[PDB]
C-alpha cells in the first residue's frame, strides 16, 4: 500500500483498487435492505465512497429504473455507483442484466455490477464483461 | 464495532481511510506528508520529448498509440487520451478524443511543448485532396 495525493492535496491510500476507481479502496457492498435506498446510495457516493444499489430490494426494471434515476438526481455530475444483483434469483437477473445494458447504452453512471450469492459461468460472465459497458465486475466467491 | 448510532456515512468511511493514511504515514513515510508523491488526478489506471511526431499505419497498435499521445505525466493530455469515458452532465459516454485520434493510415500527430502541459498542443493532420 502507498500514499498518493492529487493537485488539491487530497491524500489517497493507493492500491490496485483505488488506482482504478480514483477513490479510497473502501466499499459499501450491496445489502438488502440497507443499500436499496437511493438516499443512502447517493449519500455514500457524495461522501466519496463506492456503494452498490441492492437489486434484492427491487422486483422489476421499472422499480429499479426509478431508484437509479433517484440516485442519479441526488449525486454530483461525474459521480458513479454500482449495482448488486443476486445470481440465485434468476428472475432478478432476467430483468436486471438487460436493464443495466440499456441504462449503460444511455450513458447512465453505473461503474460496475457486483454479482452476489454465486459466481456466473464463463459464458454468462463473458456476456456481462463484453455487453454491459461496465468499468469492472464484482464477484463474491463463497 | 457497530457502537455509535447515526454517525454520518462520511465520518465512518473517512474515519477508516484517515486511519489507514495515519498508519501508512507513520510506518512508510516517516510521519511526513511532504514525502507523499503528488499527481494531478488520482484514478483511471487499469490494474494490467517536447516536440514529437507520430505516424499511424494499418498495423499501428491502438493502446501503444494512445500511450504515446497521452505522454508519461498525469495531466489534461493523459486524461484526454486514456480516459475511456467522459461526462455529459451526469451521463458517461465514450471519450470522443480517443474516437477522433483512433489511428489509421495517413494520420500524422505533431505534439508541441509536450513537457509543459499548459502550452502542449496536439495537432492531427490527415490527407485532404492529396
Amino acid at each position: 500500500p502507498k500514499l498518493i495525493k492529487n493537485k488539491s492535496g487530497k491524500i489517497f491510500v493507493e492500491t490496485k483498487f483505488s488506482k482504478l476507481i480514483g477513490r479510497p479502496p473502501l466499499l459499501v457492498p450491496g445489502m438488502t435492505p440497507c443499500t436499496v435506498s437511493p438516499d443512502f446510495v447517493a449519500a455514500t457516493t457524495n461522501a466519496g465512497y463506492t456503494i452498490e444499489l441492492a437489486g434484492g430490494g427491487y422486483f422489476s426494471a421499472a422499480g429499479m429504473t426509478a431508484a437509479i434515476d433517484s440516485v442519479v438526481s441526488q449525486i454530483e455530475k461525474g459521480s458513479t455507483f454500482g449495482i448488486n444483483l443476486i445470481y440465485v434469483n434468476p428472475f432478478m437477473l432476467q430483468w436486471g442484466i438487460p436493464l443495466i445494458k440499456e441504462l449503460r447504452s444511455k450513458g447512465y453512471p453505473i461503474q460496475f455490477l457486483t454479482i452476489g450469492a454465486g459466481v456466473p459461468s464463463l459464458e454468462v460472465a463473458s456476456e456481462y464483461i463484453e455487453t454491459l459497458g461496465l468499468k469492472y465486475l464484482g464477484l463474491k466467491p463463497g | 464495532f457497530t457502537k455509535v448510532i447515526d454517525e454520518p456515512i462520511k465520518s465512518i468511511m473517512d474515519g477508516i481511510h484517515d486511519g489507514h493514511i495515519k498508519k501508512l504515514l507513520h510506518q512508510y513515510y516517516g510521519d511526513d506528508e511532504s514525502k507523499i508523491p503528488a499527481v494531478e488526478y488520482f484514478g483511471g489506471e487499469s490494474p494490467v520529448e517536447d516536440s514529437a511526431v507520430f505516424k499511424a499505419t494499418s498495423s499501428t497498435d491502438e493502446e501503444s498509440w494512445f500511450k504515446a499521445l497521452a505522454g508519461s505525466e498525469i495531466n489534461w493530455r493523459h486524461a484526454s487520451f486514456l480516459c475511456s469515458f467522459i461526462t455529459q452532465d451526469k451521463m458517461f459516454v465514450s471519450n470522443p478524443i480517443r474516437k477522433v485520434f483512433k489511428p489509421s493510415q495517413g494520420m500524422v500527430v505533431e505534439i508541441s511543448n509536450g513537457n509543459t502541459s499548459s502550452k502542449t498542443v496536439v495537432t492531427l493532420s490527415e490527407p485532404v485532396q492529396g
